[PDB]
């Protein structure tokens, strides 16, 4: 039922890991402030993305056990989860509190970033199904450490050792659901549901900055590594 | 070589 010794240190671990990450608060106190052109919202973009890779790698590589995995296994997760994970942090601060009025600014904000229509629609459609579950930061961090470790990712070579990972998150994961909403469950198979809607984001992600209204697209060499683009 | 930035910073520290 309740969290083991070991389980409680794992999670910790994790959280304190996870913590390393750019605020929330600072990422739309900047996006509320003022408005930006296409042009203006598409470099923020890409230099919240390239932090947003470099503090994932410090983070995947905390992982347990993450280390001790092969290295072309290693580089095929971390390129498989990248896109999920900023899409993923990027629902996390969607979804955070704030002052009457703001999640609506926001919202309007970043609808005109320069970003198509298309893609609005799945996107918002998703981290509102996001917000619905009212994860907790404890639910983000494991869910955002299972992304990472998915055995299934294409070109992983040695999907025993990924899902042996991968398991110890999931059950810590499925206790803490079980505590956070023991009214709820569906909570545990709703969080896991929503990873299949996060990997239709790999599919569209090019299109999706190619099809920014901006005459050039310009992304930093890390960028280009981890999304299908230049 | 691919992915050759991610590698360093994989193999780095
Ligand atoms: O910076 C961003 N996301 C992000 C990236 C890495 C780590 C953390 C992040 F929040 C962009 C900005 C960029 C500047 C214009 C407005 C959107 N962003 C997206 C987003 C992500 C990817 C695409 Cl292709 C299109 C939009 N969804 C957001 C939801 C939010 F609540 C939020 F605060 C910012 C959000």
């Amino acid at each position: 039922m309740e969290l083991t010794p070991d389980q409680q240190t794992l999670l910790h671990f994790i959280m304190d890991s996870y913590n390393k990450q750019r605020m929330p608060q600072e990422i739309t106190n900047k996006i509320l402030k003022e408005a930006f052109s296409a042009e203006e919202n598409f470099l923020i973009l890409t230099e919240m993305a390239t932090n947003h890779v470099q503090v994932l790698v410090e983070f995947t590589k905390k992982l347990p056990g993450f280390q001790t995995l092969d290295h072309e296994d290693q580089i095929a997760l971390l390129k498989g989860s990248a896109v999920e994970a900023m899409f993923l942090r990027s629902a996390e601060i969607f979804n955070k509190k704030l002052p009457s009025g703001h999640s609506d600014l926001l919202e309007a904000r970043i609808r005109n970033s320069g970003i198509s229509d298309e893609y609005i629609t799945p996107m918002f459609s998703f981290y509102k199904s996001i917000g619905e579950l009212k994860m907790t930061q404890e639910e983000y961090a494991l869910l955002t450490a299972i992304v990472i470790l998915s055995p299934d990712r294409q070109y992983i070579k040695d999907r025993e050792a990924v899902e042996k990972l991968q398991e110890p998150l999931l059950d810590v994961l499925q206790k803490l659901c079980k505590i956070h909403q023991p009214e709820n469950p569906q909570h545990f198979a709703c969080l896991l549901g929503r990873l299949t809607e996060l990997r239709t984001f790999n599919h569209h992600h090019a299109e999706m900055l190619m099809s920014w209204r901006v005459n050039d697209h310009k992304f930093t060499p890390l960028l280009c590594e981890i999304w299908d683009v230049q | 070589k691919d992915h050759q930035l991610l590698r360093y910073l994989l193999d780095k520290d």
